RNA sequence: UACCCGCAGAAGAAGCACCGGCUAACUCCGUGCCAGCAGCCGCGGUAAUACGGAGGGUGCAAGCGUUAAUCGGAAUUACUGGGCGUAAAGCGCACGCAGGCGGUUUGUUAAGUCAGAUGUGAAAUCCCCGGGCUCAACCUGGGAACUGCAUCUGAUACUGG
RNA sequence: UUAGCUAGUAGGUGGGGUAACGGCUCACCUAGGCGACGAUCCCUAGCUGGUCUGAGAGGAUGACCAGCCACACUGGAACU
């Protein structure tokens, strides 16, 4: 049924992109959060807000420019199915180093020029121009 | 500092021995997913101390028999 | 002899392929 | 007996030598534990012919390890110029 | 398709068999005329192609194209077949080389010298 | 391993000038320069992609004088080196040791030069190099040996070369007939109308 | 100053009554030598004037590429009907590796250094297209910059 | 012997394939679906730039063609990197063991994972910076690399227990 | 379009043997062991460092050079 929650996020951001929706509300977990946040300082998205105590619910809001939308490409990159992990030399350049990737390290999930910049690889996330 | 694993046993009719699945998470060369790939040992125990489908751990000896060259050093979580 | 050899396709009845004709159409031209 | 000895791996006519630790069994370009440096015969004005790892050879020679004549020579002449 | 279907059973070259099997990877073979005759070409073409049945070294049994303008090749003469084939004519699949053990170069050529056995012209 | 035939007619195949001859007599003279050579000469094809690429590969061996294989080797060696690609190949073109002679000015033509290279006449640091496509260096001075200075031809070359274009890359002395490659040239220092770019194409294909 | 390529051209036909009615599409492509590019395709009984049309039509519809130095500024992949296309930045020096319509696009467009490959249909028509496609949506350090509301530093 | 020095005299030293399109290179004569060509498409039936000869040209060059055999192009077995309403492709429909995948929170562990280290990963080969044979090929000094394995010491976001 | 294979077979005890552990061997005792993560059977093949090709991932390959293996007219056997 459902299996991959950050995904399902991704998507969700992707398709809100799409339908010119402001704001974007799905589940919280805490990596979904870390997530928004890390987009958020890479300004992808305006503003991520988290409400609920029993089953709060993350509300991210969409970012616009010139009516066309930021959010350009949002991939998944591991996936349950086929997961990803990468050596601090092996990290991508998404876009040419004008987009992101977004990466799960032992010092929390970050951007991959962050992680590059710390010396240490992980788990990729997902790739978003 | 010894070289030991940790393996689900399997079977243990044979006296004085058992024989212990040992699963390894491989990656896959090409394909780069993750498969648990299974590793069956004969293991010399004497005693006759283990049970079918407990976990125990064990080490690389001199050999026993002929299939046999593991003998298992501690049990861990015998009966269900 | 005679007889097999006109038998024999070497002999077959020969037809040609038209330029104005009814099966005329040359999808490319001989030379570009 | 495990013998320090030449190695000929150069061109034709224009030998260049290393030189080599080797069980004394093993061929000549054959098998080898340890290369312990060079020696270039045909070796132009300006650049060093020969150059020997001697801390490697003394620890070879300590073991018990023979030493052939001409890479007893070289050794001879390494000592000669230091 | 998917990852884990790939690594149950993974995915196979597609084997391409030779066109040239008498050959069994050689670049000629010598090889016996059986017999020397003419054939017709499939459709469209008209000619009498000149083709001979020849009993290779190997134990095969295959027939050659006999290239260029005329042939002394008879009944029991030796031939230097090679892998070469002429679309039109139904199962040849070998060219005889001109000019290699009792086959002739041909007569009176003066392009292209080299593929039908001739000497350069004296002087 | 040389072309011997008919200089001018390469010439008029590429559409240019490739200083193919002395430079005494003005190429229009000599020949028809602008028709291409041979009997369906007037007649111009438009030329393919495939085409035009190949004939700037031409025009650029012709020009040095070197065989396919050696051209080869020369683009992949400058595909190994760093920088720039085209640029790298034309340096290396310019670095044979024939080139290097034909540019001071002791050949006339460069096909002269490559002569006095094989005759033993050119000392690169005063030790004889016969080889044509012998790479000089940056500060190798590179001399006529003084059995070779006598010659009526050398001379001639050199005057010949004072009236064309001196180039910026070599210090070049008319008496003591010896030159230094001071540093191996820039792209720009070289003529325009070479295109290495589809040369690099060519070869990429 | 317009520089412009004829890609391709070819000979279409109508079957009537009579029989069949042939006619010409020209491919042409212009550009700048610079960010402009356009492409044509033009219809006529005659090439010559078939050619004029595409040429025509290419000169109207233009589209501007923000372009680094003489190359793309980072990979992209433009698709259209069959022909699907990846481009690729390279070092000054290589020349523009590309394949056909392909190639002819970029000549213009003034990138002179690219690796390209055309997966998919190679249809000139629709590959050129494809190519144009992939062009437009490339964006510059500056254009994300903008988007994200960060200095180019900082994109890096 | 390499190498050098002298001697004479343009002397002893250019061929092979191709030129319809793909594919760089075009005309005349002979033939007349013949004789032949041909990698594919396809030439030849009396004006053949596609056969054979010539002249002319193009490409390679002490070689040049043909064949055989591999990878490439072929994203045409697609991990990177494809597909499946109609082009080949969704079991007739379920249930279900093995298997794969698994919502959310805390703790803990530290197997995967990441980092650093130590041992090893023979030399040569490949690549980088050099050196030596007049140059090159060739030889050669030092490095890098050999994407791995093993252990030890950390990290604990993600997955696992 | 090879699904079952194996009785020194799987393990134990004790003797004997080996330079050495060991079903290596023997006598007794238990009835195992291997197998869909492909056992068994069939076809092909010396393995590696490398080599060719490729943007790479791969694919094909294993002449020379070097490491390891095996063989020495065929089949056996020990002696030194
Ligand atoms: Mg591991
Ligand atoms: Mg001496
Ligand atoms: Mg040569
Ligand atoms: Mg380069
Ligand atoms: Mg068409
Ligand atoms: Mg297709
Ligand atoms: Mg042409
Ligand atoms: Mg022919
Ligand atoms: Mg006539
Ligand atoms: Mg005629
Ligand atoms: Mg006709
Ligand atoms: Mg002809
Ligand atoms: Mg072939
Ligand atoms: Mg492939
Ligand atoms: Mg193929
Ligand atoms: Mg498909
Ligand atoms: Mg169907
Ligand atoms: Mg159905
Ligand atoms: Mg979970
Ligand atoms: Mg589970
Ligand atoms: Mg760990
Ligand atoms: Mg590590
Ligand atoms: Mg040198
Ligand atoms: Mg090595
Ligand atoms: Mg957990
Ligand atoms: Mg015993
Ligand atoms: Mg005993
Ligand atoms: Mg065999
Ligand atoms: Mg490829
Ligand atoms: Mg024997
Ligand atoms: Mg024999
Ligand atoms: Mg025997
Ligand atoms: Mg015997």
């Amino acid at each position: 049924s459902m299996q991959d929650p950050i995904a399902d996020m991704l998507t969700r951001i992707r398709n809100g992109q799409a339908a010119n929706k402001a704001a974007v509300t799905m589940p919280s977990s805490k990596l979904k959060v870390a997530i928004a946040n890390v987009l958020k300082e890479e300004g992808f998205i305006e503003d991520f807000k988290v409400e609920g105590d029993t089953k709060p619910e993350l509300e991210l809001t969409l970012k616009y420019f010139q009516g066309k939308a930021v959010v350009e490409s949002i991939q998944r990159v591991s996936r349950p199915g086929l997961r990803i992990y990468k050596r601090k030399d092996e990290l991508p350049k998404v876009m040419a180093g004008l987009g992101i990737a977004v990466v799960s390290t032992s010092k929390g999930v970050m951007t991959d020029r962050a992680a590059r910049q710390a010396g240490l690889g992980g788990e990729i996330i997902c790739y978003v121009a | 500092k010894i070289r030991t694993l940790q393996g689900r046993v399997v079977s243990d009719k044979m006296e004085k021995s058992i024989v212990v699945a040992i699963e390894r998470f491989v990656k896959h060369p090409i394909y780069g997913k993750f498969i648990k790939r299974t590793t069956k040992l004969h293991v010399h125990d004497e005693n006759n101390e283990c049970g079918i489908g407990d976990v125990v751990e064990i080490r690389e000896c001199r050999p026993l028999s002929k299939t046999k060259s593991w003998t298992l050093v501690r049990v861990v979580e015998k009966a269900v | 002899a005679i007889e097999a050899l006109l038998h024999d396709p070497l002999f077959r009845q020969r037809v040609e392929k038209n330029k104005k004709g009814k099966g005329s159409y040359m999808r490319k031209g001989k030379h570009g | 007996m495990v013998t320090i000895r030449l190695a000929r791996h150069g061109a034709k006519k224009r030998p260049f030598y290393q030189v080599v630790v080797a069980d004394s069994r093993n061929a000549r370009n054959g098998r080898f534990i340890e290369r312990v440096g060079f020696f270039n015969p045909i070796a132009s004005e300006k650049e060093e012919g020969t150059r020997l790892d001697l801390d490697r050879i003394a620890h070879w020679v300590g073991q018990g390890a023979t030493i052939s004549d001409r890479v007893a020579a070289l050794i001879k002449e390494v000592n000669k110029a230091a | 398709a998917t990852v884990n279907q790939l690594v149950r059973k993974p995915r196979a070259r597609k084997v391409a068999k030779s066109n040239v099997p008498a050959l069994e990877a050689c670049p000629q073979k010598r090889g016996v005329c059986t017999r020397v005759y003419t054939t017709t070409p499939k459709k469209p073409n008209s000619a009498l192609r000149k083709v001979c049945r020849v009993r290779l070294t190997n134990g095969f049994e295959v027939t050659s194209y006999i290239g260029g303008e005329g042939h002394n090749l008879q009944e029991h003469s030796v031939i230097l077949i090679r892998g070469g084939r002429v679309k039109d004519l139904p199962g040849v699949r070998y060219h005889t080389v001109r000019g290699a053990l009792d086959c002739s170069g041909v007569k009176d050529r003066k392009q292209a010298r080299s593929k039908y056995g001739v000497k350069r012209p004296k002087a | 391993a040389r072309y011997l035939g008919p200089k001018l007619k390469l010439s008029r195949r590429e559409g240019t000038d490739l200083f193919l001859k002395s430079g005494v007599r003005a190429i229009d003279t000599k020949c028809k320069i602008e028709q291409a050579p041979g009997q369906h000469g007037a007649r111009k094809p438009r030329l393919s992609d495939y085409g035009v690429q190949l004939r700037e590969k031409q025009k650029v061996r012709r020009i040095y004088g070197v065989l396919e294989r050696q051209f080869r080797n020369y683009y992949k060696e400058a595909a190994r080196l760093k920088g720039n690609t085209g640029e790298n190949l034309l340096a290396l073109l310019e670095g044979r040791l024939d080139n290097v002679v034909y540019r001071m000015g002791f050949g006339a033509t460069r096909a002269e030069a490559r002569q006095l290279v094989s005759h033993k006449a050119i000392m690169v640091n005063g030790r004889v190099v016969n080889i044509a496509s012998y790479q000089v260096s940056p500060n190798d001075v590179v001399s006529i040996r003084e059995k070779a200075k006598k010659q009526s031809r050398v001379k001639a070359a050199l005057e010949l070369a004072e009236q064309r274009e001196k180039p910026t890359w070599l210090e070049v002395d008319a008496g003591k007939m010896e030159g230094t490659f001071k540093r191996k040239p820039e792209r720009s220092d070289l003529s325009a109308d070479i295109n290495e770019h589809l040369i690099v194409e060519l070869y990429s294909k | 100053e317009l520089q412009e390529k004829l890609i391709a051209v070819n000979r279409v036909s109508k079957t009537v009554k009579g029989g069949r009615i042939f006619s010409f599409t020209a491919l042409t492509v212009v550009g700048d030598g610079n960010g402009r590019v356009g492409f044509g395709y033009g219809k006529a009984r005659e090439v010559p004037a078939a050619i004029q049309k595409a040429m025509e039509k290419a000169r109207r519809n233009m589209i501007n590429v923000a372009l680094n130095n003489g190359t793309l500024q980072h990979p992209v992949k433009g698709v259209h009907t069959g022909s699907r296309v990846f481009m690729q930045p390279a070092s000054e020096g290589t020349g523009i590796i590309a394949g056909g319509a392909m190639r002819a696009v970029l000549e213009v467009a003034g990138v002179h250094n690219v690796l390209a490959k055309a997966y998919g249909s190679t249809n000139p028509i629709n590959v050129v297209r494809a190519t144009i496609d992939g062009l437009e949506n490339m964006n510059s350090p500056e254009m994300v910059a903008a988007k994200r509301g960060k200095s180019v530093e900082e994109i890096l």
